[PDB]
């Protein structure tokens, strides 16, 4: 984002507050842009933008998209316990597939991993 | 029995047939049946064309 | 293994030659259970 | 071309918990 | 599944005493004597205590599926 | 206009009878009804 | 010449080839599995 009279802006989602923008704030904003020599939004382009807002609130999402959006999420996933248990069953499939092909360079990472994710309490 | 023969070839016989797993695991990637249907479809694409 | 091989014969006369079509089987192979669904993923059940 | 008022602004208001 | 608040036959009120005989039977008490301390004189109260088995400590470890 | 809850890890949304049956973050493809609102009265017997 | 799929074998639980085996008794909370189920048993549809 950017202020007119400030720079250049790269801010979190949650520094943004629920509360309505108030007048002062408005005229502020109006003021800021006068100083630089810009415009407001035009009236078209702000039923451009509602429509646009309402359309992307009631759209039904596809199997594809929720599926790269699980993915996304489980690549910021830090933890959840679910998902620890499921990884570890993971690995001790491919630890018993490493063990069945007689790997024992693989066996011992795939040890070594599982030592670290474990001792739970 | 406590011939160095007789206990050898007990131990022999004895952990000879403890040693027994013919199966070797392995992990599912995909579906199984992708490489079926995968086959029918471009089978009956060749046959539309032949035809 | 009871019954490892199939075999299938032709002696083609169409200059003799007799061939043998045989298929072996051969190792097993076992996985953990995996549910596949509609859209086409899987993962472990 | 009009200019925008407060309330057509206060149409498109997307909240914290409608951004997450 | 939790300790009853009454007892069965009587009525006598033996939810509140639980805990007590937890700590009782804790200090190395027999269950007999550990009874007795709560004031459980009549048998039909003693078998309230003496024979419940505490299930919810099972059913606890279950995540909970509203937050 | 309907709240749910995911089977895994407990969260709620909302579903308009046309997307699919899934959690939103966490896509378990196992949800629940959330509790009505109507009054709920026992009569302590 | 390489795997064939050939079918599925449902799986006996708590055997060797079950998921649960390996699971201890915090990830089989987790998994919501009780701890007292021997196993045993098939789970067909
Ligand atoms: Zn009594
Ligand atoms: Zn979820």
């Amino acid at each position: 984002v950017a202020f007119p009279n400030q720079k250049e802006m790269v801010r979190p989602l949650f520094v943004f507050s629920d509360s309505s923008i108030t007048h002062p704030e408005f005229d502020l904003f109006l003021r800021e842009l006068d100083a630089e020599g810009l415009s407001v939004m035009d009236l078209r382009d702000v039923d451009y933008k509602y429509h646009q807002l309402k359309e992307m609130s009631s759209r039904s999402l596809s199997n594809d998209e929720v599926n790269s959006i699980v993915k996304m999420k489980q690549s910021l996933s830090s933890n959840t316990g679910f998902n620890t248990v499921l990884k570890k069953a993971q690995l001790q499939e491919e630890l018993e597939e490493a063990r069945d092909a007689h790997d024992h360079e693989r066996v011992a990472r795939i040890e070594a991993e599982l030592k670290s994710i474990g001792a739970e309490s | 029995f406590q011939s160095t023969t007789h206990q050898k070839l007990a131990k022999a016989l004895s952990a000879k047939q403890k040693k027994e797993s013919y199966a070797r695991s392995v992990v599912t990637k995909e579906d199984p049946e992708e490489r079926q249907r995968r086959l029918e479809s471009q089978e009956n694409e060749r046959y539309r064309l032949e035809r | 293994w009871e019954e490892p091989r199939l075999i299938l014969d032709q002696p083609a006369q169409h200059d003799n030659i007799n061939k043998r079509y045989e298929i072996r089987f051969g190792k097993i192979y076992l996985s953990r259970p995996t549910m596949t669904e509609a859209d086409g993923t899987t993962h472990a059940m | 071309s009009k200019p925008a008022t407060l309330s057509d602004i206060n149409k498109i208001i997307f909240g914290r918990t409608a951004m997450s | 599944m939790i300790i009853p608040v009454r007892c069965f036959s009587c009525g006598k009120v033996v939810g509140d005493k639980w805990d007590a005989y937890l700590r009782l039977l804790e200090e190395g008490k027999q269950e007999g004597d550990a009874l007795d301390e709560l004031k459980l004189k009549r048998y039909c109260c003693r078998r309230m205590v003496l024979t419940h088995v505490d299930l919810i400590e099972k059913f606890l470890r279950y995540n909970p599926l509203e937050k | 206009g309907v709240k749910y809850t995911c089977g895994a890890c407990a969260h709620n949304f909302s579903l308009n009878k046309s997307d699919p049956v899934r959690c939103k973050e966490c896509g378990h493809r196992v949800i629940y009804k959330a509790r009505t609102k109507r009054m709920i009265q026992f009569d302590a017997r | 010449g390489n795997k064939v799929h050939i079918g599925k074998v449902p799986i006996m639980l708590r055997s060797k080839f079950c998921s649960l085996r390996t699971l201890d008794e915090v990830d089989l909370y987790k998994m919501k599995e009780c701890p007292y189920d021997m196993g045993g048993y098939f789970v067909i549809n």
